[PDB]
């Protein structure tokens, strides 16, 4: 079912070796000591002492690999989880991003991994060792009374029956709490992103109302979180100590009037008492398992993700070097959509393009011109119709060089956390005076200069150090610093003075003769 | 996208509100005879050890309600030779139901509700063992894979062929048995809507295959291309490049029934193509070769196709610009 | 042995026949046929799947015969305490009749609901046996039985009258904030690191779950001695008596244990609420150029309320008991020094030299935890900004150089949570071969309920070093989380 | 009135005077094998306790003509030891012919005869379980109600459909399991009249249903609309509203023949629609939905219909007043 | 395999002793009657009509 197919892939994610020294390690240890005790219960009615103790140190060195099993295994599971989840989200195309909402890939990364990797191995070792001390207290009880078993297979049923109710029902409240907990964070984002506007509108009385009503809501579903585990536990404990006294009373009456020994009338009153104690551990840890299992299928889920097919059918050594000559382009009927449910938002388009060291295109907004632009880099899905770039078609070549070899400035400034030489050399292979020039020859070194580091300051957050301006000043920056023959801006002069709009404009004229733009 | 067929065969069909049910327990017999192995095996050995054990607390009870356990007097016959325990007429269950009867544990006339239980075991063990014998024939008897022995090509292409345009797929056999009355169904499924009003969610159109009568018949050896010649009457008439891809309401389904070499049983395969699976202008590249006095057919690069350079209109438009070219 | 009712030679006419019905052990017996008879005819019928009237009615009935079929079992154990031969035909139809009602319930939810109605007349067949066997047996145990323990005869009667509603059903069917406030004036009255201002108005509740869990465990630490009187009682009518005693403090201890946990848990939920409130007030208080320049981003902001409070939550779960475990040792020690361990009990000072080795894993795991959470912090935001703007990325073609930058981060981060996890095995296995190694010690030191009474007694006090494994782990988190938050509430504050 | 076909199916045919009968009891032996569960149990169970009885008073009265019953001398040797009633012959003959043979009850070489009741009574066993498996298992290897899971709308209608007159009726299967080579058959029955005399009072013609190739051929997952266009050469081409009621001499006949998917065998479901049941100007609501990635089928509101406008005059009719209004 | 046949089923369908031939629409045409005797119903009914003689090709 789902636990099953959950454990399953969790494991599967491990090597097989490793759930080999899991389980037989875990069987093992839990199962001698069972039998050391037992054993020594046999010697309360010498060579044994020396036996007893290499049986300790059996135990011992059991639970040192033990330990070191679960350590590891927890570590690798993390580290393949997180990998290959990363590797495969960043294949994804453009459409899980612009259809997903950011904030729900985030959260996988974010908390889903942060829970894995710091809380699956300690449930997991908790729940292992409790269920089999469960199981191996159980089987002996079972042995030194054989009446219990006609108590036991009763039992099973009853605590069966009742955790499935209460998992049931834990399902709908554990919904309940993520679709009441999910309100706060995404309170608190929109909070953090709007600030200004709401110290601005001086609205905070009602937001903080707001987040008010939201708190109470998730304490109250919290509450009821607390009260269901408070029912089933004292459930399964109240049926814990009814198993104890059977058990005891059982193996009293026997040995007293049927003598088998002391040492195991003992033996079944203390793992009787070891049921109860550990009974509700088994079934919480088992619930608290299953809740992070859960969140193991969500980022399993997840990895099932779309292609990206950056594989080119063409040949890598048949591409020259300075592949992009002075860069005629001859698009035709190039028919484009965004996906297979959209309209052709561009459609029966040609136009040949000589070089020229500029062309334009114009026109109001909703007129598909920023798709145009998309189609360069077959973001859009182009399903009819085609481009050729000086010598063969676009749908050939691998998306890698495809897009590494033709710039673009996008309409809305999107930067970096990091210093200037990172923003703008992410490689860092390139002279830092070619790096002045583009700051330049866009009008930036005049604002550098009087800047400390010396594109070394730090840009926080996207770009939440400058202007709107300037943030779209570093872009066309960074679009500069590639030796393209040919590349495309999208309303790059929005947040352009017209004074500064003429002299860039200027400048990238002069300086790009050759260049196609 | 609901998917009306997977492409296995299985039909994504949810059957709600199905008034009348309940007909009797022969539909929970085939659903037996109908099942995976280990838990057919399992159900056949709980039925017998319930019965023995059934029969076993009757003899036990009987030979108590004698009073037989205890006496041991000497003078009494008990209803059966030698049975002190349960485990003595679990045992004498075995041993009658079986029909082995060893001799140890014998009946003796003296109680006549123990003959009556006979009677009644013996009745019992040969209808259940008659009704396991014909479940486990009726299920070993059963291919049940061979439509599963039966691929299709995960594609599907459209081309040009004697002129006209032509809609193909590739259909195999796996096994080297042969297949009897081979028959082929491709049959169109879309949301159509009358030209007087009404609509037909899944309605569905027979497409007939091409083939030198015109029949259905087909004899499936080696590997071999299923298909269609779009005429002017074929619902695919009016269908174009760019039109196909995964948001298009379009489905054809195929399906091959022909019965099984070996056994008079008729099995079925079903496929569908939807309108993102049909590749355009391709043609299969052929695994078809001559080998030393035999024909090596590789199915590695089974259903993998080549492009060929076709026009990009309907055959509707395709009649129509022939017609212009050949009107001169 | 293995007898049905017999134990003697005089019990070997246990089973003669002056009139059968007169055979307590017939009509007991008779009893368990139609229970068997359903069990075995409703197997095969239910794993080929598995392979209404008065509904609700039908469900609390069920449920008052499960609640009396486990009361006959618990009557009929008992009452094969005084002879010495098994005969177990006081409760082997009573477990046969639970396990098969627990098969017709399962069956029936199983065909009807699922299947096809008109089959059920299996189990009208079963009602009716079953009430024809217990009528049998109540008549015949009317007059012929002494019925000395009346109880039989209730349970008795209680079951023939329920086979008979049972019986009644199936034939019918057939027929067809605050919390804040408090906060905010404590941080106010300290002030003039928040820990203090935390006690100072929130630790009664703390201190009184944690006088709940000192007393639960006392209670159940005194279990041990229970055991140890059992067993030299039995050496030479008491120890039913002390056993129903033990039953009972198991039940006392329980219900103490689930009041403390539920006033902590109470407290955790209000502290989180309160935490939540003081920090969205101080964000509405935030100032912006902060925001910009220097240190903090919405990201790590929106991942304190998130993660920074549920680490409060969860550890002010668990801290109660890391206030009342000291007691537990410490009477483990007091109480083996007077019991069996009146003197040499050398195994426990290895218990001693635990707790310094115990806070060494605290304080290097703390050493650990900070290099992760920074890292942490760090891919964090990393994939943060990788994925806010991911269009540029894209187009530009610099997957790769990100996804390795990130990498970086990540192989870090995985450095320091591969010490981590080095330390918590280390812990783990230090935590749960501590006290194998203290049986081994104190017994072979000694070179029949005096070794037994240790073994149950360390077993229980190894019950919380087992939580406590992981408490530390929660408590260093905490420990680093109220250091953010002490960072963060110290920041601008636009008049 | 004497319809010709139950809605269930049943033929309410009488047939008279049939000269030849009695071929062999093997008529009477698949009148077994077809018979209700707890009967045939009933014959099976009564075969068995007459074989045995029957072999059991032989054995006694053997036993009593050897003068064996009697005597117990001591020196003499019995046909078959320790048989002492005719209880005793009875559980030997049970232990005998059921193969179980405990032991205490054995055959000596003193009765040559006896040896020869044991060879006939070992034949007769042998062959009488045969016969009791080979029931059984035909019995329970049949579905039988296959053909009762096959379901048709309660009423047909008629009504426009490219511009043409189409008679229509719904059709659907209940069980998840597929129907291998469905086949449809619709035939209209009436009493005609030659134009040259004679009269056939149950005449039958194949009205043939409509479909993409024109075949029969019917692929049956969720239920659809079996419909015949009325062309000229109907028979119904000359049908009008307000001649179809209960008093008109007119029926129709739909008949599904489909081999089962597990077993190989035909099923085949009749039903029918005479003048009254016949609706007019109908069209069937669509049961067919589109749901979280499956298709739901209301099978609720099966056979449920809604009123559309349509012409009330023949086929005929049409054809004559729309080439009236096309000739201009 | 014995007694699971029929082998008589092809004994219950009679046809008539005699054909005819006579007007219809019209047009001539060759008769004969064909019946089954069982109530069971035959499935998947279908008729071969057949001439033979002594042909001698063109
Ligand atoms: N939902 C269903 N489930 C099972 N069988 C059905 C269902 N609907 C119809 N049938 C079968 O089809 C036959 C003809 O159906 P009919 O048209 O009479 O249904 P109906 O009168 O329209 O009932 P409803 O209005 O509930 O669909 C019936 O004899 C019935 O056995
Ligand atoms: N009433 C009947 N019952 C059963 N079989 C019949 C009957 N009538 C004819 N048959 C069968 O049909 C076959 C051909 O029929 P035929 O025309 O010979 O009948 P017939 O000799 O004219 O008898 P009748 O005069 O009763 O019709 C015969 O071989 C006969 O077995
Ligand atoms: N990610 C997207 N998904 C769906 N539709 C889009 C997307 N981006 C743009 N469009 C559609 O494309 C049209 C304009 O495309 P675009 O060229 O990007 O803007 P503009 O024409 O203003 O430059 C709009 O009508 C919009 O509906
Ligand atoms: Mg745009």
């Amino acid at each position: 079912e789902i636990p099953w197919r959950a454990c399953a892939k969790y494991l599967s994610s491990a090597g097989i070796l490793l759930l080999s020294l899991l389980v037989f390690s875990q069987l093992l240890k839990h199962m001698v000591l069972v039998a050391i005790d037992y054993w020594l219960a046999k010697w309360t009615d010498t060579v044994y002492a020396m036996v007893f103790t290499v049986l300790c140190s059996l135990g011992i060195v059991l639970c040192l690999v033990t330990s070191v099993t679960v350590e590891w295994t927890g570590l690798k599971v993390a580290k393949r989880l997180h990998r290959s989840l990363l590797n495969r989200i960043i294949l994804a195309p453009m459409r899980f991003f612009e259809t997903t909402p950011l904030g729900s890939i985030l959260n996988r990364f974010s908390s889903d991994c942060n829970t894995i990797d710091q809380h699956i191995p300690s449930t997991l070792e908790c729940l292992s060792r409790s269920t089999l001390l469960c199981v191996s207290a159980l089987a002996v009880i079972s042995y030194v009374t054989p009446v219990f078993l006609v108590a036991l297979l009763p039992l099973a049923i009853v605590c069966y029956f009742i955790q499935k109710y209460f998992r049931v029902a834990s399902r709908d409240l554990q919904q309940l709490d993520d679709t009441t907990q999910l309100p706060l964070l995404s309170h608190f984002a929109e909070t953090v992103e709007g600030l200004t506007t709401i110290r601005a509108f001086r609205y905070e009385a009602r937001f903080q109302q707001k987040l008010l009503e939201y708190t109470d809501s998730n304490n109250i579903a919290s509450l009821f979180l607390t009260a269901a585990n408070r029912w089933l536990e004292v459930r399964m404990e109240y049926i814990g100590a009814c198993v104890v006294l059977i058990a005891a009373v059982t193996s009293i009456s026997n040995s007293l009037h049927r003598e088998l020994s002391a040492g195991l009338v003992g033996l079944g009153l203390t793992y009787a008492l070891m049921v109860s104690n550990y009974l509700n551990w088994m079934v919480r840890n088992l619930a608290d398992m299953e809740l992070q299992l859960g969140a193991v299928k969500r980022i399993h889920g997840l990895l099932k993700t779309e292609a990206e097919s950056y594989e080119g059918l063409l040949a890598p050594s048949l591409i020259p070097k300075n592949w992009p000559d002075q860069g005629k382009i001859q698009i035709q009927n190039l028919s484009v959509r965004y996906d297979s449910s959209l309209k052709p938002v561009l459609k029966h388009v040609n136009a040949l393009i000589a070089p020229g060291q500029k062309i334009g295109i114009c026109g109001r907004t909703g007129s598909g011109k920023s798709s145009f632009s998309l189609a360069f880099f077959r973001m859009v899905d182009t399903f009819e119709g085609h481009i050729i770039i000086d010598g063969i078609d676009i749908a050939k070549l691998p998306l890698h060089t495809l897009r590494s070899r033709l710039s673009i400035i996008l309409q809305d400034p999107v930067l970096f956390s990091g210093t200037i030489r990172f923003n703008l050399d992410p490689e860092r292979k390139c002279s830092d005076s070619t790096l002045w020039e583009a700051l330049e020859i866009a009008q930036l070194k005049l604002v550098v200069k009087a800047l400390p580091g010396g594109l070394d300051a730090i840009i926080t957050e996207g770009g939440e150090n400058f202007s709107q301006g300037q943030r779209q000043l570093f872009c066309l920056a960074r679009a500069f610093v590639r030796k393209t023959s040919i590349f495309i801006m999208d309303e790059a002069t929005a947040s352009i003075d017209m004074a500064t709009e003429n002299i860039l404009q200027k400048v990238v004229m002069t300086a790009f003769a050759d260049r196609t733009v | 996208r609901a998917r009306f067929v997977s492409k296995k065969g299985n039909c994504n069909v949810a059957h709600k509100n199905i008034r009348e049910q309940g007909r009797f327990l022969q539909d929970v017999f085939t659903t037996l005879v109908d099942l995976k192995w280990p838990h057919t095996l399992l159900i056949f050995t709980m039925s017998f050890l319930c019965s023995w054990l059934l029969f076993a607390m009757a003899w036990w009870l009987i030979a108590f309600a004698h009073g037989d356990l205890a006496p041991s007097e000497g003078t009494a016959e008990p209803c059966v030779t030698s049975i002190h325990s349960f485990s003595s007429a679990f045992l004498f269950s075995i041993e009658v139901q079986v029909t082995i009867g060893f001799g140890g544990r014998m009946v003796t006339e003296e109680c006549p509700l123990a003959i009556l239980i006979l009677i009644v075991q013996n009745i019992v063990g040969l209808m259940i063992n008659a009704i396991m014998l014909g479940c486990i024939f009726m299920k070993t008897a059963q291919a049940h894979r061979r439509a599963e022995t039966l691929i299709f090509s995960k594609h599907a292409v459209i081309a040009l062929r004697h002129g006209r345009l032509c809609f193909m797929l590739r259909v195999g056999d796996l096994r080297k048995s042969m297949i009897i009355s081979a028959t082929i169904h491709m049959q169109v499924v879309r949301k159509t809507t009358s030209p007087e009003g009404e609509v037909v969610p899944l309605h569905q159109v027979d497409i007939p295959m091409e083939n030198g009568v015109g029949g259905n018949s087909i004899f499936l050896v080696a590997p071999l291309i299923i298909y269609h010649v779009i005429d002017a009457n074929s619902p695919l008439y009016d269908l174009a490049p760019s039109d196909l891809h995964h948001h298009q309401d379009l489905e054809i389904i195929v399906i091959l029934e022909g019965v099984v070499e070996t056994t008079g049983i008729t099995t079925q395969a079903r496929t569908s193509y939807l309108a993102d699976e049909i590749l355009w202008g391709q043609r299969f590249v052929p695994i078809v070769a001559e080998e030393d006095g035999r024909y090596s057919v590789d199915y590695s690069k089974f259903g993998n196709t080549i492009k060929v350079p076709t026009p990009l209109c309907t055959a509707r438009q395709l009649d129509e610009d022939h017609s212009l070219l050949e009107a001169l | 042995p293995l007898a049905f009712c017999g134990s003697e030679n005089h019990s070997a006419a246990y089973r003669v026949d002056q009139g059968v019905l007169n055979n307590g052990c017939f009509v007991d017996a008779l009893n368990v046929v139609p229970h068997v008879f359903l069990l075995f005819i409703t197997f095969p019928i239910l794993f080929i799947g598995w392979g209404f009237p008065g509904h609700n009615l039908r469900w609390i009935l069920t449920f008052m015969l499960l609640f009396v079929l486990v009361c006959e079992i618990a009557e009929g154990i008992l009452s094969d305490g005084v002879t010495e031969s098994h005969h177990l035909h006081l409760y082997m139809p009573a477990g046969m009749a639970f396990m098969a009602a627990v098969t017709s319930v399962v069956y029936y939810h199983n065909i009807e609901t699922s299947n096809f109605p008109k089959l059920l007349i299996a189990l009208l067949v079963y009602w009716t046996l079953a009430f024809i066997t217990k009528t049998i047996k109540f008549v015949k145990f009317l007059d012929h039985a002494i019925g000395f323990s009346q109880l039989r005869f209730c349970l008795t009667g209680l079951l023939v009258i329920l086979y008979g509603m049972l019986l009644l059903v199936e034939v019918n069917v057939i027929r067809v904030n605050y919390q804040r406030l408090c906060e905010a004036f404590d941080a106010q009255v300290r002030k003039d690191a928040i820990w203090q201002a935390l006690s100072h108005a929130f630790g009664r509740r703390l201190v009184l779950s944690s006088t709940f869990r000192i007393l639960a465990d006392l209670l159940g630490f005194a279990g041990p001695l229970c055991i140890f009187g059992i067993v030299d009682h039995l050496g030479k009518a008491n120890a039913y008596v002390l056993a129903v005693l033990l039953f009972l403090a198991l039940l006392l201890q329980r219900t103490f244990l689930q009041a403390s946990y539920y006033v902590a848990i109470e407290t955790g939920i209000n502290l989180r609420g309160a935490i939540q409130t003081k920090i969205y007030n101080k964000i509405m208080h935030l100032s912006t150029s902060n925001l910009s320049m220097g240190e903090m981003t919405a990201g790590q902001i929106c991942n304190l309320v998130a993660i920074d409070t549920n680490q409060l939550m969860w550890f002010f779960f668990l801290c109660p008991n890391l206030w009342a475990m000291p007691v537990q040792i410490i009477v483990g020690v007091i109480l083996l020094y007077y019991i069996l361990g009146v003197s040499a009990l050398i195994g426990a000072a290895v218990i001693i030299l635990l707790a310094p080795v115990q806070y060494f894993v605290a304080t290097k795991l703390s050493q650990a935890q900070r290099s992760t959470l920074e890292y942490s912090n760090e891919r964090l935001k990393q994939t943060n900004e990788m994925l806010r703007g991911i269009k540029l990325l894209k187009l530009y073609a610099w997957e790769n150089i990100f996804r390795t930058r990130v990498e970086t981060t990540r192989r870090k981060e995985m450095t320091s949570l591969r010490a981590f996890a080095i330390y918590t095995s280390i812990s783990i296995f230090m935590n749960t071969a501590i006290p194998i190694a203290a049986v081994l010690i104190t017994f072979v030191g000694h070179v029949p309920s005096v070794a037994f009474a240790s073994l149950s007694l360390f077993h229980i006090l190894v019950t919380p070093l087992f939580l406590l494994s992981s408490v530390v782990r929660s408590t260093v988190k905490a420990l680093v989380s109220v250091q953010k938050l002490s960072e963060f509430l110290s920041s601008a504050e636009i008049r």
